[PDB]
């Protein structure tokens, strides 16, 4: 799926909750979890647009109070082709 | 705070160890996007809606990219609808007698010269 | 009401004013039948099988309780073959 | 049939209603429908003077409340020869 | 059928919505879309009377709140042969 | 995808901005621009329903303030086959 | 006897259920467009 | 015919009255009476669109005052094939 | 697709209208109609997430005004496999 | 596990949401859905105690505002052998 | 050039003033003048991004007091490739 | 004479008056008349600069109260070559 | 045991204490310790839900006053498969 | 084009947004994303100076309200060769 939803959290516990929520809520694939540094962790899902929207809403709600919480929830429905190179393609 | 699945549903669960209009009024609402993009109805569940936390795609994201200036130019519509209330000359009457099918209570029919017909 | 077929239009330029602007049609129950004239309140084409109301009702269908009509076409039957 | 009847309406729906009415009311030939511009559609019928009169009247009443309605209903019994060059000779 | 159903709307989005509702609602065929000027667009369907009636009601509801709206919705059950000359036969 | 989204604006500048936005925001294809008449221009996109929705909301937002702005924004998830005849296939 | 929450669900109970505003027809043409009868609806909730 | 008309009434007596009226008014087939639950009874008829329209309107007018009355009277001129599977084919 | 859309209504007429609307609006397949009891009828559709979203919205708009109305519109985008046993596969 | 969790909702939509939520949240099995009558639907899950608590809480939180809502969410950790005769074994 | 600058005016005289000003101001190619309808004229220029910015400013400043004025002045630095089809290549 | 004089009027009568006036006043050539749409007609004259100034002024003065009036009377002494593609060469 | 238990602490000493506490308290298996960055360390346990719940309480109260303390203590009872790709399988 | 536009954000979600925005906004090529530690993420684009200016304004505006936001937006119009060594050459 083309769409990208991203949740950023302060800490990994919030990110895992968000991811679980996202993944459970809709048909999205977690394509990356990234430790940015400074304790920001970003979890990223790709799916069709409606799925991504539902997933991000869900994850955000979930992680808002887990740990230190949510920094950002963002959805980009079609990302520019170039932006794809900087985007993770498989979770590690 | 142990967050998790057990912090959910407070006050709605029993048997525990411790215990022992969907669609908004139409007249009021005019949807931003109509059709299958309408938001009048409250569809609960995992719908495609985006909340306050979520950012991206629409609000400043589309409205910022390209620079624009608008101008307060003079807008005067010339159309059949705009001219619906154009001032009109006094309506013609008929003084004719004899059987003429002289209906005066209907629409305005005019004849050569502008005569009521 | 009666089922009749519009044959043709009728023009009477010296009609009474009360008749209004309403169109008048020549209607017969069948071809080669007595021909009657009806105010058309539906918009009926020639060859149409149509429903024609009787006298007090005709006036009201034609447009007023005080309209000069004794026969008005009130509907076109969707399928009829006479 | 050399007489002219014209009905003008704001919109095409009222004009089709008018034409239908006219042609149904009397033996007139629809010889044109013209889009004047701005939303004005004129429908013109030609026939004998009584016929044209009847037609226009039925038509005006019919189209009056349809859509945005009637702008004008005019009957011209003898049309000058010059005016005939500007009048449509068959519908298009 | 020879019934005609016509919806006039201000703008083309309302009209496309009307046609869609109409055509989906009943067994009517879209025989045309017309730009009248001034932004009036008319969509014309044809079919039998019941079908046309259903379609016109459905279309009108659908298009009313879309765009600048509905200008007129009209049903003509039997259309005169003369009117047919000025009526579209295929969308094009 | 086979959904349709449409933005109708007053003027072309708003519409071009809208189209650009719509295509950049999501996975949609511009299939047409039409000048309705009376200064209404409709820009039409096709794609998956969610994508189309996203795109339309984005176009709406982008174009609302450009020029004389937006008249309508609409999405139709499945288009009746008849309606497709009046709908433009590829941009001209 | 206990005290129990009764929210009778029935056609009779829902007789007064809050409803959306009823459809109206802006259609013109002869269509038997009666307005004084019982509500009949067509696809999409349009008055028919 | 393939149109569907349905009358749901509160109680069976109103529904039998409606079915009678419908079947009498037009050439329609009563394909089902269903007891929905809670007292809703639904009577469903098929036929051509005009026939169905006549029938439904007639039936509605009949049952409104019989019993606890009409809940709903609806007409669908084209039924999606998928819906046919949930609709009765003959009255049992 | 595996997303599920459900509309719950008071009575069967509203629900059939909902099903028809939902099936027409989007590429969703009706999988069931259930009489819950007390007059609640639930109609359920399966399709891809966006399709489901469109369909449900449409169906609710359609059924709100028919009869006694809509009790609920819901989308479960990824539906757990356990639930599939309670859900009806093909409609009766 | 033999723990039983039960959620009663008014209508099927809330119940299905509840089932989904419960099943997604914890390792419980949906063993039944029952239509009690009067619009009540009971969804029953069996699993281990902790799992059942988690699941029921999740389910309640899910169906509370969906439809007509939740009537009851309950957990019984070990059910008597006699009450097992009245409990649905499989979700059929 | 990639960039697009579009000025929309009411009337052609303001548009010609704007084109002249744009074309004189910076190295931009005039690619179209469009009579949209309703008196709206859009003059579109293509060039490098700095040039288009200059050109639009100049054009707007020029046309503002001429005639009925400026409706919109818009700069789009890279237009999505899809939008390129609805855009003129040489003025006609 | 490369200078451009342009007069825009609401309606054609004011414009013909303007053209006549301009051409009688100065040695200017009428290169075009254009219908912009929405009732605007632009009459365009080319000539040497003083000539064009005199002509435009005469034209404005002449057309100011004829019909619905003047919108713009504008002079551009040297038009950019790019603009010349959008300007009519000979009156026709 | 498919539940997850997570504790995030500021610093490693509080985390090792938490892991030790958790494992000692209940039947949980430690699956990881991760350095998030910024000083966040997440220690994760897997087990059945009742166990995990006991273990997380234990870990939290154990590390709360050790060092810089607890940031998050969280339990997810059923973990989606997608999320399992971002979770450490075995410790070290 | 050899200008450099760089945007620094706190967190990766804002940076992906900025990258997308920049690449969408103007004709620039994304060359890299670098994690600097402490949560600073820097995204860099190369292009012509005008293009870079447009892109960078757009990107800054996009990321400012996303997440923790923008730390810096900078443009270097000619980049010295030695600097090019420390610059990422193709994205990730």
């Amino acid at each position: 799926g083309i769409a990208l939803g991203m949740i950023e959290t302060r800490g990994l516990v919030p990110a895992i909750e968000a991811a679980d929520a996202m993944t459970k809520a809709a048909e999205v694939r977690l394509v990356g979890r990234q430790f940015v540094g400074g304790g920001y962790v970003t979890v990223l899902v790709r799916g069709e647009t409606g799925a991504v929207n539902a997933a991000v809403r869900a994850g955000a709600d979930a992680c808002e109070r887990v740990g230190d919480g949510l920094v950002a929830a963002h959805i980009i429905a079609r990302v520019h082709s170039e932006v794809e190179n900087i985007l993770p393609k498989a979770p590690q | 705070r142990i967050t998790g699945p057990g912090m959910l549903a407070t006050g709605l669960i029993t048997g525990t160890p411790e215990f022992r209009l969907v669609c908004a009024p139409r007249s009021d609402q005019m949807d931003r996007v109509s059709g299958e993009g309408k938001e009048r109805c409250h569809i609960t569940g995992d719908d495609w809606s985006v909340n306050k936390h979520i950012t991206g795609t629409a609000g400043q994201w589309a409205s910022g990219r390209n620079p624009s200036m608008r101008g307060n130019a003079r807008v005067v519509e010339t159309s059949a609808f705009a001219n619906r209330n154009v001032p009109k000359p006094e309506k013609p009457g008929s003084k004719i007698t004899g059987s003429s099918g002289n209906d005066t209570q209907g629409s305005l029919i005019t004849y050569s010269g502008g005569a009521r017909g | 009401m009666k089922i009749m077929q519009v044959e043709k239009t009728l023009v009477s330029t010296n009609r009474i004013a009360d008749m209004g602007h309403k169109p008048l049609l020549v209607v017969w129950e069948k071809p080669g039948a007595p021909r009657q004239v009806a105010v058309d309140a539906i918009g009926c084409i020639p060859g149409d099988w149509v429903l024609c109301v009787g006298s007090s009702a005709a006036r009201e269908a034609a447009g007023s309780k005080s309209y000069p009509s004794d026969l008005t076409i009130i509907g076109i039957i969707d399928q009829w073959n006479g």
